[PDB]
């Protein structure tokens, strides 16, 4: 799950 | 008495934070769907989206937060992103206009823009006082961005599990808050707790629109109107 | 030999159907992110998405369609929806200019458009040359919906639960198509058989394009640009 | 799942 704010967040 | 080395240099980095990530001239926005004047969903889904990849940014930034867990970091974020994004959002309201002016009158949002995106004036009549309370009371760039960091910093939202780090993280911010009325300006003695109090306007501001968003988001005619960003951030999935 | 009443019923309203969800003006075009020239991503993401919308709304009037439960419809859609995208783009397709003209040149997409989507020649070399072979069959709009309705009822593909009724439904399909092209169609000795091959080319489409989806659906800076429905439909999950 | 579909589908 959060996908996308992981890979945002480096 | 006036300011440390080390408050100044939080300051710093706070300010370039925010100039690398609020970009005044609004070029970006031709790229989201264009507004229609519900009408005013697919533009202001894209717009709220883009918004949170700043917020994003912005908090990388913030010195001690990409230490912390990506727990806590998701958790701080997806409690305070539509916090940030209001106060960020002072920055293009005029108080002559009542709305936010965005370098074209494609992107000048009123009120009424924003019901046709499926909110209410139970949220906007807040929201709108709440921008020209904090318009008026005319922060320095260093208040504004300690403000927007000292908010994401918040121990007290859901989610979080260092307590004590993430307190430690914002008594310190508000410590250079502070200090930076008291020497920097000129008749702030009523600041520091104005801006708290704008803090506390937020959380009420979060609430409703939350409350707001169940309905977006129930509604898979609207929710398929967002963006897979907005659907994360805003979401009730819990890590 | 002449068709049947019934027969005629089906191609009345499979090509009513297709007229009510196929719009030649291309206007809603304007709505998507605009295209760039994974530059052309949320272009193609929005169109794609829009074109699902219309897919749907052709498959519910399909005579039989709407009987089905509502997981056949599901997995119907989900294995075949790329697959009507690419067939019924075909309308849009000139020959002349070897790419696809959608009223306006913002919306004409040339190969080099779908590479900045994050595409390959693995694909876009068989998809052009499908469509190519498509155009050069001069199908009437009576074969041209057949086919997509056909297409959508193919009871070979996952997650499908009664393989009997939907083969019944496209058997009668197939009926038509045939009687169709025999009794109306000048010269069609071949034509059946030509574009019963299309179906198997657009296996290899699928195939090919499932393949490159995964790429972007597995890096989040490029799936964050699709739409909830596209998620959704191509999608992995199963009901 | 499949939220979308299902509310498209009617
Ligand atoms: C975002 C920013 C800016 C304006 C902000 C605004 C004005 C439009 C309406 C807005 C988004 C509110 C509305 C409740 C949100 C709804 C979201 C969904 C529909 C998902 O519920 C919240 C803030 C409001 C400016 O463009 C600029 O200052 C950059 C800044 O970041
Ligand atoms: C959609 C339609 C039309 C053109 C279709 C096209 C041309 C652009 C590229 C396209 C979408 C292909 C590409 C592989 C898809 C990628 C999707 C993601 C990036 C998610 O993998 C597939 C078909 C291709 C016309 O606008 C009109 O005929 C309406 C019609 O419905």
């Amino acid at each position: 799950k959060h996908k996308i704010l992981h890979r945002l967040l480096q | 008495h006036m300011l440390s080395d080390e408050q100044m240099q939080i300051i710093n980095s706070l300010v370039e934070a925010h100039h690398k990530t609020y970009d005044d001239s609004y070029s970006d926005f031709v790229r989201f769907r264009p507004p229609v004047r519900l009408s005013m969903l697919p533009h202001l889904a894209d717009l709220v989206s883009y918004s949170i990849q700043k917020v994003i940014g912005f908090a990388k930034m913030i010195p001690g937060f990409r230490d912390l867990t990506a727990e806590d970091q998701i958790a701080l974020l997806k409690s305070s992103a539509i916090e940030i994004i209001m106060l960020r959002s002072n920055q293009s309201f005029s108080l002559e206009d009542m709305s936010w002016s965005c370098g074209g009158p494609d992107f000048k949002y009123c009120i009424n823009d924003v019901t046709k995106a499926g909110h209410t004036l139970e949220l906007l009549e807040p929201l709108v006082k709440f921008q020209v309370g904090l318009k008026k009371l005319k922060l320095h760039e260093e208040e504004h961005v300690l403000l927007m960091a000292i908010c994401l910093l918040s121990p007290d939202r859901p989610g979080v599990q260092d307590h004590v780090r993430i307190e430690a993280l914002q008594d310190r911010l508000c410590d250079v808050l502070q200090a930076y009325i008291r020497i920097q300006h000129p008749g702030g003695r009523l600041l520091y707790a104005k801006m708290i109090q704008k803090l506390a306007d937020l959380r009420s501001l979060n609430e409703e629109h939350s409350k707001q968003y169940r309905s977006l988001s129930f509604q898979p005619e609207h929710s398929m109107q967002l963006t897979p960003l907005v659907l994360e951030v805003f979401g009730s999935e819990v890590s």
